[PDB]
Parts: structure tokens; C-alpha cells; sequence
RNA sequence: GGACGGUGGCCAUGGAAGUCGGAAUCCGCUAAGGAGUGUGUAACAACUCACCUGCCGAAUCAACUAGCCCUGAAAAUGGAU
């Protein structure tokens, strides 16, 4: 696995932090990125979100790319700054989509009463899009 | 309430037999005989047939607390014939941080001398129960073999055993060294 | 809720032993919710599984048996912690797959292993700092390119026999193939047939 | 030193158990209620603090 | 035995990832699973619970209530149904 592997996952982002953040306390179990890492990770990872932003950088040895899974929360508090329903329709084409599902509806039922933080009218009587995706 | 009756049946194997006095229990098998009588509790107790051996304790008229004491009866009768059967095996293993506990068995398994428990200079002469023999097994390092045909006798010789190596003045949760019952089983596995 | 629940379960049921004709019964051994859902997603796609309460399943396949006969001899036989694979398709293309998609179960605490497995000679690859296990359980262990290095064979685990905590977390860290075992095929039922 | 399974058969004797909050005494570890008199079997129980 | 996926759910952040805290209680797999009753890990992790299932084959559980008894209930010369 060239000797060393970076599948650990992030929980920092909006502000840089840099210091403030625990990516040096990660560091030593690497060594690899140190500041010249993280610092280049963070300006990748400014934006998508503006949030905690949970997500996952893959190294090259050198430089460290940056993938955020969409989660649910993340991308709606990344959309907000009502129903706008589609787009929480098409925030999910390009997820996962897994969920132990057995239909397109499924993930949709999920964030519609994810975004509750009332969001449930729809989920109790929804009539639209149910094989919309596929 | 005073219950009409509660009986109770303890089958009874075919190697080994039991003989009523009254309510003195006499229970003959092949490693010997356990005799114990239960004068204090008012119980009828009868042996039902020729054929399988069973064993009734029936109690009339009794209340909560006497109702209580049926089960009592037949699981010392089972223990009994477990016991002349298949024999009774307790053991235990001492535990030490620093101070290893030195165990002598003395004349037939009759006396247990433990030497340096917590490093004291004290030697602690334990007497086991008459019929209870206590041996050092040779399958594990730090491990006494308390075997005998009566529960009660050989589980009161590890309790003597266990209680004589107690730690005093100290904390016990730290100082955890000490003789405990490891386990209890039977002889013979069968 | 409760009698709902279980009135749905009996509709559902029989809904699905009229619809599916072929199917086999299955037992579950210490199987996990993630290889549930594995098999789950898995088997989705051209059969379905069932999994639920052993009392549910024979009063379901038993009160409603006269909707169609050749059914009760299943009743005698479904025992133990078994639920019923629902398959259109034939018994070597339902076994097979089956039998090879079985995850690598790991040596959890506190669990038979009827398997025998037994550690190799061989680097560990982790740095020297979990000596204390080895150590602990007498392993004659030393340093090598910064590495732990495993310098005799040892007899690690025999057949029918309690795993310890310091087995188990070292079968844990070791990333080897411990022994596994999953969902597997006790008999089937070919409208009306017994057989492996 | 003491390896963990003989640990565990020391601390079943020792550790694992209840404390009457009233009374003090020392209880089996699936105890509810006390079993003397002096504090009256209450069900006022406590586990036995741990070295941790 | 399982006690999950999104999700190491959002705002709290220096780790709080189910459990140092603020809100809300989604969906699906279904046999069930609280985006958590507790232990704890610096934090991970590893356990436990409520929830379901397997073995077990006949009744069981909970909260109150009030009779007697017990705890509550310690004083001085030796003593008072
Ligand atoms: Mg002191
Ligand atoms: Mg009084
Ligand atoms: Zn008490």
C-alpha cells in the first residue's frame, strides 16, 4: 500500500484553523503532510461545504486530494444561507444512494425530515416523484 | 393460604440406591454412602416403585415457607446421589502479585499448609473435613484439588481454604492475592 | 401496534409463499446486521429472504395450509434459528452464490471456533509496540527492520474451545482470515420435495 | 503481576459486588435488596467502587 | 445471537463519533435497533441497556394499597405487660 495509507477521515472545515486545528495531532500518524499538507488540503476544502464538513482526502505522496460524501446535512446547510423541493431531489443523484434502500422514494423520505432541524407533510401524505431517479 | 399438597420426584439412577429411616436419607452408590437426616422439616418422603427408583417429598397443608422447603429437600437428596455417584471436584487456584503462595499437602490430603501468603512469615494450617481430600494438580501450576462425595463438606473445606488467605489492612481491590474456588465439577465426567 | 404488527407479518406471509413456489429453509448462525444487509442488496435483485420469528412461520405455513396441500411436512422440520429463502430460480444457482458471498467473520469474544486455524512465521507489519500481547500470551517475539517479526511457529487456537480476550484482539490486529461462518442452506422445498 | 483470567476470578470474590448505601454491607453483584436487618433489607444499593 | 446504513446525523469543538451540552426523532433493512438507558475510551475503540430472534414449553409481570412483624429506636443504681 506504498508504505503508508491516508483512508482516515477529517471532521474541520468552514474556517482554515490550521493550528487550531487537530490536523497536526493527526500528523505523526502519517508524517507525510504535516503543515505543507494540511494547509493545501484546507484550500481545496474552503468551500462544499461551509461547515464541519466531514470528509476524506486520498495523498499522492505529495499532494492530498479532498472527496466529501454528501451527507445529508452537510449539503443542505451548504444550500441554505419554504419547500424547495427540487433540489434536495437532485442533491441525492450523486450520493451513495444506498441507505438499505428498495426505492427511489426511500432516500428522499430520509432528507426531507433530515432537513427538520414542518418538513413532514410531505413525508406523511407524498404522491410526487417516487420513481423520478431511475 | 395453606396449600393442599406440593409434592416434588427426584429420579433416582440405577447404579445406585436409596434407603428411608423415616426422614433419615441413606444414599448408597458406588463411591460410597451419604447419610443425612431432615428430622426438621415435616415432609413425608417415599420411594414410589421397583422399577425406575423414584423418590417422593410430599408436604401437606403447608404454608409459603414451608412450601419453600420440598425443593430444598430434593436438591439435597440430587446432590446426594451425584455425590456417591459421580463425586464432587472443587478447584481452586492461588492468585499472587509478587509473593507466590506456597500450598503443603499434609497426611492424606487432611491438612493444607499455606506458607508465604503476602510474604508473611505466619503459617496457616487449614484441617479439611473428614472424607474431603485435597490434593496439588499436576495439570496447573497454582491449583488444589478439593475432591469428596459430600458437596457441603468439600465446598465448606474451600471456603476454609479460600477465607484463611485473606488480605486485612489493605485495600482488596489492589491486593487481590488469595486462594479462590476456580471451579466446581465432578469427578469421573460421567 | 403489536397485534397490527403481527397480523401484517401473517398477511405477509402467506402472501409470499403463494406467490414464490420454490424455496429453501436456511439457517442462521452468529450472523451480523451488516452481512444482513450485504445479503440483503445481494439477493434483492432476484429473489427475496426471510428472516423473523420461527413461531410466526409455522403457525403462518400451518393454520392457512388448506389454500394448498404438500405443505405440512415442512412443520416437523423447522427448527432452531431458520427463516425461508423465496427463489424463482433453480437450487446449484441459489447454493453456489450462496455459499461463495460468506463474509470473513473475525474471532469475536466469547465464541466457539469448531474450525481449526494456526498463525504462520511471518512478519506482522505493525510497529513494536504491541509486544504486550504477544508477551502476555507467550510469544517469543523480536525486533527486525523496525518490525515484529514472529521467529517459531506456535500453536494459536485447537478445535471446540473458548477464545480469550487476548486471542481475540490479537486475531484482531493480526488482519489475518480467522474462522467464518454465515447463512447456510439446512434443506430446500421444490413444491413439496426434501432434499440437501 | 497477575494475568487477566485469574484477575477476573479475584475480583469476582473481591470487587464484583453491591454495597448497601445504609448498612455497608457487602452483597452479591445481582442484589436488590439487603439482606440484614439492621438497615431494615433496603433496596438503597450501590455497586462497589472500582480501583479505576 | 443481531442491536445497523446514510450518520464519525446538525449547532456546540481542542476529542467528543449515540452518551461534557441545545434543539428536534428521519427514512429503509426488516427480526429489531434509541441518529441512543448506562460503563468507559484523551479520543478511537470495546462493552451494556430498549428492540427483536433462538433454546426453553405454563402461566407470569408491574404499580399501588393496609394488617401483623422488622428497621427507624441513644442515658445514666439492677428491674419491670
Ligand atoms: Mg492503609
Ligand atoms: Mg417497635
Ligand atoms: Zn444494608
Amino acid at each position: 500500500p506504498n508504505e503508508i495509507k491516508v483512508v482516515y477521515l477529517r471532521c474541520t472545515g468552514g474556517e482554515v484553523g490550521a493550528t487550531s486545528a487537530l490536523a497536526p495531532k493527526i500528523g505523526p500518524l502519517g508524517l507525510s503532510p504535516k503543515k505543507v499538507g494540511d494547509d493545501i488540503a484546507k484550500a481545496t476544502g474552503d468551500w462544499k461545504g461551509l461547515r464541519i464538513t466531514v470528509k476524506l482526502t486520498i495523498q499522492n505522496r505529495q499532494a492530498q486530494i479532498e472527496v466529501v460524501p454528501s451527507a445529508s446535512a452537510l449539503i443542505i446547510k451548504a444550500l441554505k444561507e419554504i419547500t424547495f423541493d427540487e433540489i434536495v431531489n437532485i442533491a441525492r443523484q450523486m450520493r451513495h444512494r444506498s441507505l438499505a434502500r428498495e426505492l427511489s422514494g426511500t432516500i428522499k423520505e430520509i432528507l426531507g425530515t433530515a432537513q427538520s432541524v414542518h418538513p413532514h407533510d410531505i413525508i406523511d401524505d407524498i404522491n410526487s416523484g417516487a420513481v423520478e431517479c431511475p | 393460604m395453606k396449600t393442599i399438597l406440593s409434592n416434588q420426584t427426584v429420579d433416582i439412577p440405577e447404579n445406585v440406591d436409596i434407603t428411608l429411616k423415616g426422614r433419615t436419607v441413606i444414599v448408597k452408590g458406588p463411591r460410597g454412602t451419604l447419610r443425612r437426616d431432615f428430622n426438621h422439616i415435616n415432609v413425608e418422603l417415599s420411594l414410589l416403585g421397583k422399577k425406575k427408583k423414584r423418590l417422593r417429598v410430599d408436604k401437606w397443608w403447608g404454608n409459603r415457607k414451608e412450601l419453600a422447603t420440598v425443593r430444598t429437600i430434593c436438591s439435597h437428596v440430587q446432590n446426594m446421589i451425584k455425590g456417591v455417584t459421580l463425586g464432587f471436584r472443587y478447584k481452586m487456584r492461588s492468585v499472587y502479585a509478587h509473593f507466590p503462595i506456597n500450598v503443603v499437602i499434609q497426611e492424606n490430603g487432611s491438612l493444607v499448609e499455606i506458607r508465604n501468603f503476602l510474604g508473611e512469615k505466619y503459617i496457616r494450617r487449614v484441617r479439611m473435613r473428614p472424607g474431603v481430600a485435597c490434593s496439588v494438580s499436576q495439570a496447573q501450576k497454582d491449583e488444589l484439588i478439593l475432591e469428596g462425595n459430600d458437596i457441603e463438606l468439600v465446598s465448606n473445606s474451600a471456603a476454609l481454604i479460600q477465607q484463611a488467605t485473606t488480605v486485612k489492612n489493605k485495600d482488596i481491590r489492589k491486593f487481590l492475592d488469595g486462594i479462590y474456588v476456580s471451579e466446581k465439577g465432578t469427578v469421573q465426567q460421567a | 401496534d403489536r397485534a397490527t404488527w403481527k397480523s401484517n407479518y401473517f398477511l405477509k406471509i402467506i402472501q409470499l409463499l403463494d406467490d414464490y413456489p420454490k424455496c429453501f429453509i436456511v439457517g442462521a448462525d452468529n450472523v451480523g446486521s451488516k452481512q444482513m444487509q450485504q445479503i440483503r442488496m445481494s439477493l434483492r435483485g432476484k429473489a427475496v429472504v426471510l428472516m423473523g420469528k420461527n413461531t410466526m412461520m409455522r403457525k403462518a405455513i400451518r393454520g392457512h395450509l388448506e389454500n394448498n396441500p404438500a405443505l405440512e411436512k415442512l412443520l416437523p422440520h423447522i427448527r432452531g434459528n431458520v427463516g425461508f429463502v423465496f427463489t424463482k430460480e433453480d437450487l446449484t444457482e441459489i447454493r453456489d452464490m450462496l455459499l461463495a458471498n460468506k463474509v470473513p467473520a473475525a474471532a469475536r469474544a466469547g465464541a466457539i471456533a469448531p474450525c481449526e486455524v494456526t498463525v504462520p512465521a511471518q512478519n506482522t507489519g505493525l510497529g513494536p509496540e504491541k509486544t504486550s500481547f504477544f508477551q502476555a500470551l507467550g510469544i517469543t517475539t523480536k525486533i527486525s527492520r523496525g518490525t515484529i517479526e514472529i521467529l517459531s511457529d506456535v500453536q494459536l487456537i485447537k478445535t471446540g474451545d473458548k477464545v480469550g480476550a487476548s486471542e481475540a484482539t490479537l486475531l484482531n490486529m493480526l488482519n489475518i482470515s480467522p474462522f467464518s461462518f454465515g447463512l447456510v442452506i439446512q434443506q430446500v422445498f421444490d413444491n413439496g420435495s426434501i432434499y440437501n | 503481576i497477575i494475568e487477566p483470567s485469574l484477575r477476573q476470578l479475584a475480583q469476582k470474590y473481591n470487587c464484583d459486588k453491591m454495597i448497601c448505601r445504609k448498612c455497608y454491607a457487602r452483597l452479591h453483584p445481582r442484589a436488590v435488596n439487603c439482606r440484614k436487618k439492621k438497615c431494615g433489607h433496603t433496596n438503597n444499593l450501590r455497586p462497589k467502587k472500582k480501583v479505576k
